[PDB]
RNA sequence: GACCGAUAGUGAACCAGUACCGUGAGGGAAAGGUGAAAAGCACCCCGGAAGGGGAGUGAAAGAGAUCCUGAAACCGUGUGCC
RNA sequence: AUGAGUAGCGAAAGAGGGGUGAGAAUCCCCUCCACCGAAUGCCUAAGGUUUCCUGAGGAAGGCUCGUCCGCUCAGGGUUAGU
């Protein structure tokens, strides 16, 4: 139990992203109940890099108007993984 | 000119919360009552 | 200082005979008359005195 | 007599150095009718101080002409393009170097607006 | 005998029925003058329904408009929006935002 | 069912114990109908757009989106007699 | 509906030249002028909850106007061993 496939949801392409993408730092969206910890694992195990530091945060949902009804979208995790010089590049496409 | 209503979520939550009026049997009886009617918002 | 009694429509129609207003008064221009103001400078063709200014 | 134009003793003065400033540089302006009727006066007044040119006419003039640049590429104040081109311009005239000519009304408030200019 | 109508353009009708009744009898030429010289703020709309009808006579009857004349020119008055204000003491007075109609007919003299 | 038929009948025929009001226990609404079938107005003209005038669909367009019928108060245009 | 096109439009300095636009007293740029300065400066509580950044908009809200906005529609933005 506890796959890492599980941790990892997918992942975030905007301006921001591929400019840290030039650095070797990558960003996702993960799991909303899983640490830096399990994070790192899985990004060493389904990849097979090399990983040295580990940024995490949170957001909360947005309120939308769509009608005459009201709701509001669901909270997200994101995660940025910087990984070594030596290690080779993941191949995000 | 102070009005009478300052917000303040501490206060609230222990004054008129969920797990302060299931301590009573009274507020038990003001819970069961809510339910009955049938609102959406129980408590505060 | 509050009205005693409703009007009826024959004192209002008869009060407004004064609320109007007037035509302007205007006369054209001998190049490419437009129909300007007197004693104005006309914006597209009504040249006051010479070219037409605006 | 003359007109208050809305405005507070202190700040009607503000007013017209302004536009009397203005007018030298631009040489044509836009502005109300009743503007215009009450600018005319003084820029008039200021332009024979200049036409005299000397010293005690220069000190007088200079204490009510606000000191903005009038010409680039030349660091020409407007008081030096006042006591320089419009003095030799005008050489001959006696009086009357201004005319107004009226316009339509504004859409904003319906004024009546005005072009007064050098001649 | 071509006509034209507005249908809820936001403004009161007692504001129009002011120059609509300047307007109406003359001939079309003379009439964009007029309208075009009055510093009101019916006038613009006023001359785009006139300049409407006038165009409408032009292309599906083949009319001319060296010889039209206004021959009606009324304003009636539409649906209403109420706002409110709030007054001293609590009060909440209520405020009204009319609307018009406006309809004019050209016909050839 | 010699019961109601949208101010009636449940507070609620409609995203109702909702929206709003109150610190709280609590109080508590308004709001139905295009057409048999969207066949829901290609194209042209005026206009920045909104909105119109033609041309078309339809048994009906005064049936054109709070679109069955559509009264009264209220607001206007023309005219016969004073 | 009447009162009635009547009362009001909630402490304060702006002027000109450009610009953009269907349209500018009210929007952008420039230059002069004016106001606060034990604050009308900065940082940050409680409380608020996306109001923050960029591109479009001109139905409703702004006590007028509006090409503008804390308004409407789409995308983005918050990184801790101390």
């Amino acid at each position: 139990m506890k796959d890492p496939r599980d941790v990892l949801k997918r992942p975030v392409i905007t301006e921001r992203s591929a400019d840290l993408m030039t650095e070797k730092k990558y960003t996702f969206e993960v799991d909303v109940r899983a640490n830096k910890t399990e994070v790192k694992d899985a990004v060493e195990s389904i990849f097979g890099v090399k990983v040295d530091k580990v940024n995490i945060m949170n957001y909360k949902g947005k309120s939308k108007r769509v009608g005459r009804y009201t709701g509001m979208t669901s909270r997200r995790r994101k995660a940025i993984v910087k990984l070594t010089a030596d290690s080779k590049e993941i191949e995000i496409f | 000119m102070k009005r009478t209503f300052q917000p303040n979520n501490r206060k609230r939550s222990k004054v008129h919360g969920f797990r302060s009026r299931m301590s009573s049997k009274n507020g038990r009886l003001v819970l069961a009552r809510r339910r009955r009617k049938g609102r959406k918002v129980l408590s505060a | 200082a509050v009205p005693f009694r409703r009007t009826s429509k024959m004192k209002k129609r008869l009060r407004r005979t004064h609320f109007k207003l007037n035509v302007p008064g205007m006369t054209e221009c001998p190049s490419c008359g437009e129909m300007k103001l007197s004693h104005r400078v006309c914006k597209a063709c009504g040249s006051y005195n010479g070219k037409d200014i605006n | 007599s003359y007109r208050k134009l809305g405005r507070t003793s202190a700040q009607r003065k503000a007013m017209l150095r302004d536009l009397t400033t203005d007018l030298i540089i631009n040489e044509r302006i836009e502005t109300t009718e009743t503007r215009a009727k009450e600018l005319r006066s003084v820029v008039e007044k200021m332009i024979t101080l200049g036409k005299r040119g000397d010293l005690h006419a220069r000190r007088q003039a200079a204490a009510y002409i606000r000191n903005e640049v009038a010409n680039e590429e030349n660091n020409q104040d407007a008081l030096q393009k006042l006591f320089s081109d419009i003095a030799t311009r005008y050489e001959e005239r006696q009086g009357g170097y201004t005319r107004i000519m009226k316009l339509g009304p504004r859409r904003g408030d319906g004024a009546p607006m005005a072009i007064i200019e050098l001649v | 005998q071509a006509k034209a109508v507005a249908r809820t353009v936001r403004i009161a009708p007692r504001k129009a029925r002011l120059v609509m009744d300047l307007i109406r009898g003359k001939q079309v030429g003379e009439a964009v003058s007029i309208l075009n010289l009055t510093p009101r703020a019916a006038s613009p709309i006023i001359e785009k329904v006139l300049k409407s009808a006038i165009a409408n006579a032009e292309h599906n009857y083949e009319m001319d408009a060296n010889n039209l004349v206004i021959s009606q020119a009324f304003v009636d008055e539409g649906p209403t929006l109420k706002r409110f204000r709030p007054r001293a003491m609590g009060r909440a007075s209520q405020i009204n935002k009319r609307t018009s109609h406006i309809t004019i007919v050209v016909s050839e003299k």
